RNA sequence: AUCAGCUUGUUGGUGGGGUGAUGGCCUACCAAGGCGACGACGGGUAGCCGGCCUGAGAGGGUGACCGGCCACACUGGGAC
RNA sequence: GUGAGGGAUGACGGCCUUCGGGUUGUAAACCUCUUUCAGCACAGACGAAGCGCAAGUGACGGUAUGUGCAGAAGAAGGACCGGCCAACUACGUGCCAGCAGCCGCGGUAAUACGUAGGGUCCGAGCGUUGUCCGGAAUUACUGGGCGUAAAGAGCUCGUAGGUGGUUUGUCGCGUUGUUCGUGAAAACUCACAGCUUAACUGUGGGCGUGCGGGCGAUACGGGCAGACUAGAGUACUGCAG
RNA sequence: AGUAACUGACGCUGAGGAGCGAAAGCGUGGGGAGCGAACAGGAUUAGAUACCCUGGUAGUCCACGCCGUAAACGGUGGGUA
RNA sequence: UCGAAGGUGGGAUCGGCGAUUGGGACGAAGUCGUAACAAGGUAGCCGUACCGGAAGGUGCGGCUGGAUCACCUCC
């Protein structure tokens, strides 16, 4: 299979990731 | 599947997409129109097609498509909006139908006059 | 482990026949011995006996080749199968090629074919398939 | 309805004469219009469909008609094709016309329209209906000696008379025997055709 | 008196450092209507031209159905490729039904009322392929009873007893 | 099951009561049962069927007319 | 039902043109014929072996129908024509106006837009929208798959469940045969009959794929009571890591 | 593996469930040579939050527990003929 | 006694709005960079951790769904 396929997977996981991060003390103080 | 599989799980059916939402199992709604205005098709195309915002019966703001060469329709015209998908406009799934409440048929057309409102002539 | 012999049998037969071996040996039972009664009365293989082995008995089967090495045997196939198991009444018995083939029923007169079956006005399970 | 328009429109269309003994036909055998010599092309459906509307033009039977009869050959127990051939044969129009007593298959219609027959005693005007074993087909006394009835009955020579009627009396009865046999129908065109193009 | 079937013309392409260099295939079925079918495959620069091979490969290759009167022997399965088209007999005033190549090579090998349905692989030479797979696995009832060394009444059902004694009567 | 626990006249017995009739149907006392992943308890939706439409068939959709049964009669209780 | 027969080096007009001519087109005009259904006049029901011991009694209805009269006389539209998918040209416009179910067509020479000729399919209908089934084997019981296309849990142990080697006897649960009861009528299907035909209506079979009771069989599955050692495990003797 | 002494179908699979499960990471307590995320300079570059160089903290190691993921791949479930 | 409706109370559950705020899809031509595909110019990808305007960089373990290995003298 072609590697394009991990490569937007792991683009989507990457920026999930990211924005888990940004956002770890508003979510902690929310919930 | 093993048969056992299939007495312990069965087969779930694919589920249906519903179509035109709006309509509410009507062949047809009644609306007003909220705005008319112009819009330009996607990029293969370009034209100014002609488009509606109408707010139908059943509580739905729907923006529908005029077909016909000219037409009269402006704010708050009681229009009759029917089922139908154009290619170009990315969103629209609905048009107004010619020659049935404020709506006229189109000016001047002699062939598929039944599909724009238009009567014979005398 | 083994679950259907029948179907061990039938697979055995098969794997004889497209490897063009003259000779098929099994383990020996009474089941398996009528459904190859069944398939020598109807011209399917040349000929079958039964031996002794090391602890039981032995099945040997014959398998029957034409002149210019065409087998006799176009397949087999096990319909009733343990799990889902497949019985018939005497009125919609199988048909095997139109007719061409035979069916294997176990009724409670025996093993008999499709149309000795459909004759006698009997049903039962569909063991097999053979054309 | 009927169809009125005229009549070697369909036969050019359709490559073969329906009527006859049409002149025009023969001195242009091609598609009317502008274009009926432009080259066609081959499709099996195109000619499926020929078929058929050759067979529905030749009995002037419309569309829905035709499905009816269609559905009813289908049904029966023979085979489809010669079912439909003989359900066609059998109505009252096309019997008049096959007895000698109508030129066209159109006039047969309109005489059979106007009440100008009577089977088994009582006046029929029905063009589809449809004539079973042992009917006496008549003509009213009161048109015996109209013009229509008069040179049909004066020119028997044209046309043979199939095998399953007799026209048997100086008045020009009609005596059926049995319902015709595909041997002895004698049309145009193949059923099979027509068979494929409704199974699709 | 040969009829053809030309099923299919594609218009397939090479690159080369100029361009594209497109030449034309085209399948072409070739039968009497009796009994016999072949089929061939010819390409050439010119649909004409390829067409001509088609027909001269398809009339080297040719290959008897089978028939018992009007249909085929008993129902069967061919595949080849990804291509499954399923053949059944039928009732003789049936006609043929079957899909645009199954048709064509239907016709084509004279068999006039048959139940055929295709079931995968839509492609027109895989399909026209397994047809001919599907009709190469047909048995006369005689070579049946041959093969279990039996008469032919203790093999074949009295329908098709029946219906190869009216087919030969006419 | 992105609804896992539910039930206290609730499960059973005895004596009474009640009813046209059997029966926690009601009652007093006694015992602690009963149901549930073979999906109880919840949530959503729905009158059911002969039939009807589609399909090669299996199956899918449906319950208009006609015919049977059920439920209701402004909303909620109640008896005569 | 809106007509039928005959009717030409094939009228006019329209349209195309290679300017020759071709198509509308046997179509029309004209000459005969018939009048269905409409229109007018006259007669006029069955439904009622009924009801009533009164003399009469039909809402439909003076309807259906029958017979006369006149005259082709009063009676055709809709969609489509790039391919799927029957049926092509001209003019106008030019990435506009627009079309479109999909592919996709509009860039001054568009068979895809608009209009006219021509054509095709249907026809008192013809198209559009909405909803369901089919095509779709695209939830695959019939009838699909999982190395790389979506799809083998990271790997084991094990609960409920599913499934199970050879053989003897027995039961008759499943299975199978037959019989009785039931499966309303209607519907569906076959045949026949009545409406002038058909739709429709009636009659007689089948169907009602099922369930219940009796009787028969025991090959297979299962239960019960045994037996065997080829599976499985233990014992003993060695062995490699 | 061999002998086959023993039992005499005691087998297979297994929803849920339980256990084990690289590395990184987390907690408590030790240890810390080398390597080395982060972080510092140097260089290259138009720009270098990089590749290259010099340093270098967590971590890597041990004890006891968590976590429960991987290209945990033969991208190939288990049993049998 | 039971008992509809009504009243009081604390919870369940289904939705709508919400200042502000997160990401997603699409958009010829805007800005910043070159990450991947040819060894894509530091092989790529998987889990994990840290860091960075952004694609991304680096450590640890794993995979091949990674390219090239000229000449190569004795026989």
């Amino acid at each position: 299979g072609s590697v394009i396929k991990k490569r937007r997977k792991r683009m989507s996981k990457k920026k999930h990731r990211k924005l888990l991060r940004r956002t770890r003390v508003q979510r902690r103080k929310l919930g | 599947p093993t048969i056992q599989q299939l007495v312990r799980k069965g087969r779930r059916d694919k589920i249906a997409k519903v179509k035109t939402a709006a309509l509410k199992g009507s062949p047809q709604r009644r609306g007003v129109c909220t705005r008319v205005y112009t819009t330009t098709p996607k990029k293969p195309n370009s034209a100014l097609r002609k488009v509606a915002r109408v707010k139908l019966t059943s509580q739905v703001e729907v923006t529908a498509y005029i077909p016909g060469e000219g037409h009269n329709l402006q704010e708050h015209s009681m229009v009759l909006v029917r089922g139908g998908r154009v290619k170009d406009l990315p969103g629209v799934r609905y048009k107004i139908i010619r020659g049935s409440l404020d709506t006229q048929g189109v000016k001047n057309r002699k062939q598929a006059r039944s599909r724009y409102g238009a009567k014979k002539e005398k | 482990t083994m679950t259907d012999p029948i179907a061990d049998f039938l697979t055995r037969l098969r794997n004889a026949n497209s490897a063009y071996h003259d000779e098929v040996t099994l383990p020996h039972s009474k089941l398996k011995a009528n459904i190859a009664e069944i398939l020598k009365r109807e011209g399917y293989i040349s000929d079958y006996r039964t031996e002794d082995a090391r602890v039981g008995k032995s099945l040997v089967v014959q398998l029957k080749y034409g002149p210019s090495r065409e087998r006799s045997i176009a397949g087999l196939r096990r319909v009733s199968k343990p799990g889902l198991r497949v019985y018939a009444k005497s009125t919609n018995l199988p048909r095997v090629l139109g007719g061409l083939g035979v069916a294997i029923i176990s009724t409670s007169s025996g093993l008999l074919t499709d149309r000795q079956a459909a004759r006698q006005g009997v049903g039962g399970e569909v063991l097999a398939y053979v054309w | 309805a009927r169809y009125t328009g005229p009549a070697t429109r369909k036969s050019r269309r359709l490559g073969v004469d329906l009527v006859g003994g049409d002149q025009s036909f023969e001195k242009r055998p091609y598609p009317p219009g502008q274009h009926g010599r432009a080259r066609i092309k081959e499709s099996e459906y195109r000619q499926q469909l020929q078929e058929k509307q050759k067979a529905r033009f030749s009995y002037g039977v419309m569309e829905k008609q035709f499905r009816r009869y269609y559905e009813e050959a289908n049904r029966q127990p023979g085979k489809t094709g010669d079912n439909l051939l003989r359900i066609l044969e059998s109505r009252l129009d096309n019997v008049v016309y096959r007895a000698g007593l109508a030129r066209t298959r159109r006039m047969a219609r309109q005489l059979v329209s106007h009440g100008h027959f009577l089977v088994n005693g009582v006046k029929v005007d029905i063009p589809s209906y449809r004539v079973s074993q042992y009917d006496i087909i008549d003509v009213k006394e009161k048109s015996l000696n109209t013009l229509p009835f008069q040179i049909a009955r004066e020119t028997a020579g044209e046309r043979p008379i199939p095998s399953w009627l007799q026209v048997v009396g100086e008045r020009q009865r009609i005596l059926v025997h049995q319902l015709p046999e595909r041997a002895q129908i004698d049309v145009p065109l193949t059923e099979q055709l027509i068979v494929e193009l409704y199974s699709k | 008196n040969y009829i053809e079937r030309v099923v299919s013309i594609n218009r397939v392409s090479k690159v080369v450092k100029g361009g594209r260099r497109f030449s034309f295939t085209a399948l072409v079925i070739v039968g009497d209507g009796k009994g016999m079918v072949g089929v061939g495959y010819g390409k050439a620069k010119e649909v004409p031209a390829a067409i001509a091979k088609g027909v001269e490969e398809a009339r080297k290759n040719f290959f008897r159905v089978p028939l018992i009167g009007s249909t085929i022997t008993h129902p069967v399965q061919g595949e080849a490729a990804a291509g499954v088209v399923m053949l059944r007999p039928a009732s003789p005033g049936t006609g043929v039904i079957a899909g645009g190549a199954a048709r064509a090579v239907l016709e084509c090998a004279g068999v006039h009322d048959i139940l055929a349905k295709s079931l995968g692989s839509d492609n027109a030479i895989n399909v026209v392929h397994a047809t001919v797979a599907a009709l190469k696995l047909l048995q006369r009832p005689e070579e049946v009873a041959a093969r279990r060394g039996l008469p032919i009444e203790d093999v074949a059902p009295a329908g098709m007893l029946k219906a190869r004694r009216e087919s030969e009567a006419l």
